[PDB]
């Protein structure tokens, strides 16, 4: 996952400093049988924390176990991302991805 | 600069799997200078391939140069010592010198003999020295 | 072997009033530039 | 090791300009040039500029012996 | 690693003084790098400039894998930005000497240090993508990075990729703006340098309208038409809008621009007899062929004949080619009269 | 791409004014869509590869020449690396005297409003090369000695001056001695038209 | 120039000039006016597969 | 599968009969690590690191980037630079001393 | 391994007390305290010595963070005595890279102690009965505490600030004239050691009386114009006010100067080829430049490049000098030949 | 003398010759030149003729 930010960053000064896993190991056969019946793939995005619809910081999300955000409603940026939010003002400091 | 922008139409074509959290200083691998099989003397980067020890100058003058076994015995200079490409992640005592090919995973001796790929299906997966490995990416 | 080496010892004959000298030189550049008095006068 | 020459050099920078008037009149020879030089292969003038590169590396060794003892 | 308290912080930068210069000075092999790089860089510059080529690529080389093998056991990075200026060398040696797959990675590499710096010294992303957020950079002064994204554009376009020439030149465009101003005659010299390059990739049409932008700002920071005493640089600049849009296909509205360029130019060279005046004189005769216009191209045609025979000779191409124009004059006015007075049906 | 678009006055009168469907024979070579030969590709086969050795640029078949040199005085070139921590400087200067300096002599005035610019401000190490060469030039408390030692402080060190002897043979212009050579040459053009004026305008008409 | 079809294919030029063009860059000064100039049929290139 | 399967049972793929596919083929030893990243305190900030031969590496902007030394000028008043005119200033001016012992 | 080599090693279990004492107090006691600090203290003074200044930093800083976590801040009453040295060490190598705003509090501290040991000492017992203050008054001889005056003087310099160390040289001139003596070769030199920097600060106008008296207590102590025998430093200070009275205008009261400390470099230097006679014909020949004689300072100026070509390097910066002088005397004199060409 | 050497054009030069006969067209620029000791003359005596 640290490689995948370097990618997508297109950096190579990354590191992973600690990973949250909010998922469950059955969940990701049943969302690429999902996958499969419509027929395509299951492409990243990277997306800063405070970039979603409503903003949540990392307390929040852990806290009270749910994503507080429509993203039926929500642009997805794949691939290549924008410098996070947290850029200038701290030029090397840590951030947050989902 | 490939970036494209998705917009999905029903909310259980998305799925939450991690939040990773990064830092942004740059950050590089563990370059280690051995000192030497037999001195403790000199910046160490001569090897031998056939008896696998990186034992630059010092002593290499004297040791192995016996008879017409020691002199063949290829001394190969630079720092091309397959020990030297860091520790292993789940073992941090020896040095990565084996590489798997396919896996594809940087496995020192303790994680190749009793470490992650010794299971009974890993067996035989081709696994070529460190060194090979990084001249095959430059000649591609 | 011969006839090569016999005839640059007749090379030699031409060479003998020949000794290298004690000279040390150690040319370094000295500038120019300076009042020319010549002009002046 | 720090004693002056007729012309006020250091036994250290006298062999540094030196090295300097050496390569100005090495620049000049190439330049006017003879046709051995054009007749070469790159192996060749690899080896040339490998040998001029080390006669570097060696031209300053031989400065810092001649400066780091005085 | 035990967290440092802010007065670690506070002095900071103190500490990054003074432990790169004394593992400089104390290390030989750090001041063994300096010096050799210095005289293979000397070498290479004379090399390059006047005839050699290929002595240029092997001490460019040279000092390329030099500073390099420092660059990786002093410190863990390979690409420092410092072998920038032996970089040029590099691709300019190779795509004129002639071997295009090998100047291609350095191309390759000298582009990524490139827009590291754009990156790194703008407000933030804004434009000028792809090459990532932080990396290899150099710490020029911006008047140094302008001739920098200047050179480098130029070797984009020596090899074949003009999508990212153009693309680079627009930036050295709006990068002289932050040094000189919005109306700099240095910023209408750099939108100058753009045009000559449209110009001499046969794109006549996207060169005009940066030489309006060019006449735009001479026309406040320098003279005008009359202006008392005028300027060559605006007679230079009106002579090159007439010349751009005649080259479009529009002639009657760029012999305007020929006649405010030659009565400029009447005034700052005076005489009829120099080689300039004949440049708008041999302008208008070309103007005039496009049109229609004969018997009076004609004598516009042999004035600038008979002056450039006895000034720069018989065999120059500056005469030959407009005695070419003299002959297909001649097969164009036979064409004319052999299309409109033969309709008896 | 584009079109042909030629560039011989000829060629576009007769794409302008010549119909094909008026004769049985016709050389219909300016009605073609001949493609101009993308971009780069014309640089290398034209000759439009090197730097500018001559004040403009002829085009094509036309005979023309397309004018391009300087006009501006440019910053002086600084070197293509600075070793400078930040935080650590003093990049800003002492001022006062300098730009008292800077409105003393009069060949320099367009020099001069260039260092009281911006220019400056956004890169100070090119001003500070600059105000030592217009220092150079002055004209002549500390009796000589000092006014000379004080006088040779010069700047940039062994290494950039090198390094900025690439950034000019480089850089997409007119090659160095080219705008020294056209400076020359229309001063004399200007001495020669100002010759057929004056002594000869003058001078022969109220004799 | 860019402008006519090409003629003449100067192996010293290295270039695909046209008639008007020989005329211009053939015509100078003696020194240049004695290149072997052969037609475009007379090029050295690949002659291709079956 | 590895190696075996793949060049026996794709480079044919059950292919056969007529096709025939073609060939095949100072400065001496101390065991303190020299220091990738040149900040002094750069061993003792953190190891925020889930793996752990990993050493860290000065940033390209912040405090300054990697280079080779060659400018770095210290303060001018101070005497332990190349010879300035200010430094060279008290050349002619004769410091020695008379006699402490 | 990573052996952390150990001018390092003391750096990390410091800074390790550092935080011991921070989130557990109590587990502190003086003997480790001051162990781990003079083992700091002993690197830093033989790294200082051998040029190493990014470790003389490292680890007097460490040692300051040290100190003010202990009695500055754990048990209130301070008594601190050994500032002074890790602090000169904090302060010296802030001002060699560029500081000027950066150690201000690092000078603040270290001059509001030395104040304190110059008040406290020219007062006799001053401390003991008018405002007992915090600093030890050295604890240590007289001669110590001058050097150490001199130290920080010399570092405002470094920190830009002239009037502050003007003050500074001025109780380094006072308290090593109550240690010497008036008359004494210790006192001739420190009051000369202040003439160097009102050189460096181009203050030459007050730095004329204080050489005069050098040169008066030198021709008390060594000898007169005549002193059978010269000393080669009553040659030096007479020459030097004739430098002085030299570089300040006033041509006149410079010349019979300057003749007569060529005339002593006669006796000491009974030659002509030594950079002694050879930078007063310097002096000598600009006197007699500006005041006329177009084809008389040309001989002094081709006096002394002969020599500096011959002695010291062509690029040398005394030996341009001359160069750029010549220059200018090939410039004057076509200016008095073309003025001599319109009045013909 | 000549000083430099055009192999295209197969002919020796000067300074002030070099940048009149290649430094008019532009096809007559992109000619390498190289110094006059490479010239193919200095070979010769003919001794036929």
């Amino acid at each position: 996952w640290e490689y995948w930010i370097q990618l997508s960053l297109f950096t190579a000064d990354l590191h992973i400093v600690g990973g949250w896993n909010l998922a469950t190991p059955a969940q990701q056969q049943l969302f690429d049988a999902k996958a499969s019946a419509l027929k395509g793939p299951i492409v990243y995005s990277f997306l800063d924390l405070n970039e979603l619809e409503t903003p949540q910081s990392l307390e929040n999300i852990i806290a009270e176990k749910r994503v507080k955000s429509d993203w039926r409603k929500q642009i997805f940026p794949s691939a290549e991302c924008r410098p996070p939010f947290g850029f200038e003002g701290n030029p090397s400091g840590t951030f947050h991805v989902m | 600069a490939y970036r494209v922008l998705y917009r999905l139409k029903r909310a259980d074509q998305v799925l939450p799997t991690a939040v990773l959290e990064f830092e942004m200083k740059p950050l590089r691998i563990q370059v280690r200078q051995p000192v030497c099989e037999m001195c403790e003397v000199l910046p160490a980067t001569l090897y031998c391939p056939a008896d696998r020890a990186q034992l630059c100058d010092t002593c290499d003058e004297r040791v192995h140069s016996a008879t017409r076994m020691l002199a063949r015995h290829v001394r190969v200079p630079a720092n091309h010592s397959p020990l030297q490409f860091g520790s292993c992640p789940y073992h941090p005592s020896e040095m990565i010198d084996s590489v798997c090919m396919t896996c594809f995973v940087a496995l020192c001796p303790h994680c190749i003999l009793i470490g992650s790929h010794s299971a009974a299906d890993f067996s035989e997966h081709p696994l070529i020295s460190t060194l090979d490995a990084y001249k095959m990416v430059m000649q591609d | 072997h011969s006839v090569a080496r016999v005839r640059a010892l007749y090379g030699e004959e031409w060479r003998s009033l020949m000794v290298p000298s004690a000279a040390i030189l150690p040319y370094v550049d000295v500038e120019v530039t300076g009042p020319d008095t010549l002009k002046l006068a | 090791f720090v004693r002056k020459t007729k012309k006020g050099y250091t036994p250290a920078e006298l062999l540094s300009h030196l090295w300097e008037r050496f390569f100005q009149t090495r620049n000049e020879v190439v330049e006017q040039s003879e046709l051995r030089l054009a007749a070469l292969s790159h192996q060749e003038r690899q080896e040339i500029e490998t040998g001029w590169k080390v006669a570097g590396q060696l031209a300053y060794r031989l400065i810092e012996l001649l400066r780091a003892g005085g | 690693g035990f967290k440092l308290s802010p007065e670690h912080q506070r002095v900071a930068e103190a500490l990054m003084l003074l432990r790169r210069l004394e593992d400089f000075r104390g290390s030989v092999q750090a001041g063994e790098v300096q010096r050799i790089r210095y005289l293979l860089r000397v070498g290479a510059t004379e090399a390059f400039s006047q005839q050699r080529y290929s002595d240029a690529m092997l001490q460019a080389l040279h000092s390329y894998l030099l500073a390099k093998s420092y660059y990786t056991a002093y410190q863990s990075a390979p690409l420092e930005g410092e072998m920038v200026p032996e970089l040029l060398l590099l691709v300019k040696c190779c795509g004129l000497a002639g071997c295009p797959d090998r100047g291609q990675e350095y191309l390759k590499e000298l582009r990524y240090i490139v827009e590291n710096t754009l990156i790194a010294e703008a407000g933030g992303s804004a434009a000028g993508n792809r090459g990532s957020l932080v990396g290899p950079i150099m710490r020029v002064e911006k008047h140094v990075l302008a001739s920098v994204v200047s050179s480098l554009a130029e070797l984009c376009s020596l090899y074949n990729q003009p999508d990212d020439a153009r693309l680079f030149y627009e930036k050295y465009v709006i990068l002289t703006k932050d040094v000189y101003g919005a109306d700099s005659l240095a910023v209408s010299d750099a939108l100058n340098t753009v045009a000559l390059y449209f110009f001499r990739t046969r794109q006549y049409g996207q060169a005009l309208p940066l030489v309006e932008q060019v006449l735009a700002i001479r026309k406040k920071h320098l003279g005008d038409f009359d202006a008392a005493e005028p300027h060559a640089r605006v007679a230079d600049c009106y002579a090159n809008i007439g010349l751009l849009h005649r080259l479009l296909g529009h002639p009657t509205e760029a012999f305007p621009c020929v006649l405010i360029a030659l009565d400029m130019r009447m005034r700052i060279y005076q005489t009829r007899e120099t080689s300039g005046v004949q440049d708008l004189v041999l302008a208008l005769g070309c103007l005039q062929h496009q049109a229609g216009h004969f018997r009076a191209a004609l004598e516009a045609y042999k004035e600038v004949w008979t002056f450039r025979n006895n000034t720069l000779g018989v065999t120059h191409p500056d005469t030959v080619n407009v005695e070419l124009l003299l002959r297909q004059l001649e097969k164009d006015l036979a064409a004319q009269m052999q299309e409109d007075k033969q309709r008896f049906v | 791409p584009d079109a042909w678009h030629p560039a011989s006055p000829s060629l576009i009168w007769e794409r302008n004014s010549t119909n094909v469907g008026t004769r049985s024979t016709a050389n219909v070579f300016p009605f073609e869509r001949i493609q101009a030969t993308q971009a780069s590709e014309t640089r290398i086969l034209g000759g439009y590869t090197e730097q500018l050795t001559a004040p403009f640029e002829r085009v094509g078949a036309t005979s023309e020449k397309f004018a391009y040199n300087a006009c501006a005085t440019t910053l002086p070139y600084t070197g293509l690396w600075h070793d400078e921590v930040t935080g650590i400087s003093d990049p800003t200067l002492d001022s006062k005297q300098l730009e008292a300096l800077q409105k003393t002599p009069a060949s320099r005035a367009a020099e001069a409003a260039l260092l009281r610019s911006q220019a400056a401000k956004v890169c100070p190490r090119a001003a500070k090369v600059l105000l030592e060469e217009l220092t150079r030039d002055v004209p002549d408390q500390a009796d000589l000695q000092e006014r000379l030692f004080t006088k040779n402080k010069e700047y940039l060190s062994d290494d950039e001056r090198v390094e900025n002897f690439l950034l000019a043979t480089v850089q997409p212009g007119l090659a160095l001695g080219v705008a020294q050579k056209a400076e020359k040459q229309d001063q004399r053009n200007r001495r020669r038209g100002q010759a057929a004026a004056e002594a000869k305008a003058k001078a022969i008409a109220s004799f | 120039c860019q402008d006519n079809p090409a003629c003449i294919w100067c192996p010293a030029d290295a270039a695909r000039l046209c008639a008007s063009c020989d005329e211009l860059i053939h015509q100078q000064n003696r020194l240049v006016s004695r290149h072997i100039r052969v037609p475009l049929n007379e090029m050295p290139r690949a002659f291709g597969t079956c | 599968i590895s190696y075996e399967e793949t060049k026996a049972l794709a480079r044919f793929k059950g292919r056969g009969r007529e096709y025939i596919p073609p060939k095949l083929t100072e400065e001496t030893l101390t065991l303190v690590h020299h220091t990738a990243s040149r900040n002094p305190l750069s061993p003792f900030t953190e190891l925020h690191d889930p793996i752990e031969n990993r050493e860290y590496a000065d940033s390209w902007r912040c405090p300054a980037p990697p280079s080779l030394g060659s400018g770095f000028r210290y303060s001018e008043q101070s005497g332990l630079n190349s010879p300035t005119p200010s430094d060279a200033m008290a050349s002619w001016f004769k410091h020695k001393k008379a006699d402490e012992t």
